[PDB]
């Protein structure tokens, strides 16, 4: 890391708070951070010749909190990429005052890959032929995306240094999902057609149809079963899935942990059903989105190849190949028409989520062996058990808890996709889990006070 | 290294936003 | 050969769910209120930012 310090000391850093910021002020700073992120999401880049082409990275716009043709086109890619690069370098033993140097290195690597990602996005023909834009326009777009990625990194540091209530990744993903749901609920954008004005928001459309149309029953049924714009059934399904995920996320196994090193601090260690909070969903969505974008690029460039055809076949939704069986069915009638695809999708979702959950407990350090080591270090024992049988109890509970939590969160995603809820299964599950993380932070701060 | 606070971060984000807006305005006037 | 592992996993999951601490109506109401508040905050801030920036994007672009 000694060859990188001069370049590690040239980027801005957030100073740690002297005191411990109160919960109210941390909420205010989280609101300010998400406001800045949204405002930048709504501001287009300069130099855009045309955005008529289909978005190649349309499937990453939810897991990366991105927005095409704007200052947060790359979304939270700086944070995610810097974290993964630093973790991979730690695995390769290359990477290792130490905290400040580590943060500087992660910022520098994230910004380098932000430049690379801006180059890739420009060269994808997203904004037009790069030859037609020219070196000046491409460089301006790269500079804007570079500075925006710097701002994203600074906002994540603001959140994670004690000014905010978490990480930029979760906050921005949940913010974009909630924005999408509220937009589909309350959009004033009217879509004129043969009938007339039709607000793109379901509730505004309901009010408009009730106020204008003479046949009130026809207006209600239309507003509930629109097939061109958001439904009211879609919001009803979104609320129902919200409630179900909220119910299933409060499940926990309460271990009565006692203390041996220091006596008289009887407590409870909760092993949640959702042991890995939305990590299976994040991993599954990242896998499927990367497969989707790779298949779309391969179909665009290398069309007619056998391996490309089996990888995916697009119309832009997949119609055949691996990417088709990895896609939620369009509706329940689609499930009825093709049951084999529905079964394959359900099995893939459940199995992938369960596998990702167990792999993540084995990787992130929440395995039963790791929890037993934590108990030994803190001198904690189970109330009705021994100190040598703690690992056996954790092996009974935690692995099954992680596997079934992944299974249940995948099942909830499948249910939300089948119900046609606004924001799909990934969006709803991610939003609910992130808001529950924020609620857990709130209750932890209250218990501390 | 530079150790900015949260308010400087907000101000610099607003300044980048304003810079993009002025880029758009300058291009609009030039065209 | 996967019948026995699948049955064992089903039994373990059933016993875990039976032994978990399911939320009651007070906890469910508290978590639902917190989730609704957070969703309202983020979604409506984004909604109003988008409404504000639609005419602004129209003017600048
Ligand atoms: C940040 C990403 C998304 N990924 S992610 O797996 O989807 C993920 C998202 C969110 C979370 C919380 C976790 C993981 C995390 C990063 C993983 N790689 C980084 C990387 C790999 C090798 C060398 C350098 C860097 C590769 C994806 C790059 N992409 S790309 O520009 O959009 C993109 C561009 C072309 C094609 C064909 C696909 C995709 C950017």
């Amino acid at each position: 890391l000694e060859v990188i310090k001069p370049f590690c000391v040239i980027l801005p850093e957030i100073q740690k708070p002297e005191r411990k910021i109160q919960f109210k002020e941390k909420v205010l700073w989280t609101a300010i951070t998400l406001f800045i992120f949204l405002v930048c999401c709504q501001i287009p880049l300069f130099g855009i010749m045309s955005s008529d082409s289909a978005d190649p990275f349309y499937w990453m716009r939810v897991i990366l909190a991105s927005n095409r043709g704007t200052l947060m086109e790359l979304g939270i890619s700086p944070i995610v990429t810097s974290g993964l690069i630093m973790q991979l370098l730690a695995g390769a033993k290359i990477i290792e005052k130490d905290r400040a140097l580590f943060n500087g290195a992660q910022k520098l690597f994230g910004m380098i890959i932000t430049i690379g990602q801006s180059i890739v996005y420009v060269m994808t023909g997203m904004y037009g032929d790069p030859s037609e834009m020219g070196a000046g326009i491409c460089l301006l777009i790269t500079i804007q995306l570079f500075v925006a990625g710097l701002i994203v990194l600074l906002l994540d540091e603001l959140l994670q240094k004690g000014y905010g209530l978490g990480s930029g990744i979760s906050l921005f993903i949940a913010t974009n999902i909630c924005e999408t749901i509220v937009w589909k609920a309350f959009s004033p954008t009217t879509v004129n057609t043969g009938r007339g004005m039709e607000f793109e928001g379901a509730i505004i459309a309901l009010f408009h149809l009730l106020a204008t149309r003479t046949d009130k029953v026809r207006a209600l049924r239309e507003a509930f079963y629109r097939q061109n714009l958001p439904n009211l059934m879609n919001l009803i399904a979104t609320i129902f899935v919200f409630a179900v995920v909220i119910y299933f996320q409060g499940f926990r196994y309460e271990l009565p942990i006692r203390s041996t090193k220091v006596r008289g601090q009887i407590g409870i260690y909760p092993i949640k059903l959702f042991y890995t909070s939305n990590i299976p969903i994040i991993l599954q969505s990242a896998l499927v989105s990367n497969l989707y974008v790779i298949s779309q690029m391969l179909s665009a460039r290398f069309s007619g190849n056998l391996l490309v055809s089996l990888l995916g076949t697009w119309s832009a939704y997949p119609v055949g190949g691996l990417c088709y069986y990895l896609s939620p069915p369009e509706s329940f009638g689609s499930v009825l028409e093709d049951p084999v695809h529905a079964v394959v999708y359900i099995v893939f979702m459940l199995g992938s989520c369960a596998f990702f959950s167990k792999t993540w407990i084995e990787v992130s350090g929440s395995s039963p062996r790791d929890i037993a080591k934590q108990f030994k270090d803190q001198g904690m024992v189970i109330n009705g058990k021994r100190e040598t049988s703690i690992y056996r109890e954790l092996k009974k509970i935690i692995p099954t808890a992680a596997a079934f939590g992944g299974l249940c969160i995948g099942a909830l995603s499948v249910l939300a996709d089948f119900l046609g809820a606004i924001g799909s299964g990934t969006g709803i599950l991610l939003a609910v889990t992130i808001i529950y993380q924020y609620f857990e932070i709130f209750v932890k701060e209250q218990s501390e006070v | 290294g530079l150790k900015v606070g949260p308010v400087p971060v907000l101000v610099m984000s607003l300044l980048f936003i304003a810079s993009v807006f002025m880029l758009h305005i300058w291009g609009k006037y030039t065209r | 050969q996967f019948v026995e592992p699948s049955r064992q996993f089903v039994k373990d999951s059933i016993r875990l769910v039976k032994r978990c601490t399911k939320p009651d109506r007070k906890e469910f109401q508290k978590i639902a209120m917190a989730t609704a508040i957070g969703f309202a905050i983020m979604g409506f801030i984004g909604f109003f930012v988008k409404l504000i920036h639609i005419p602004i994007n129209n003017i600048i672009v």
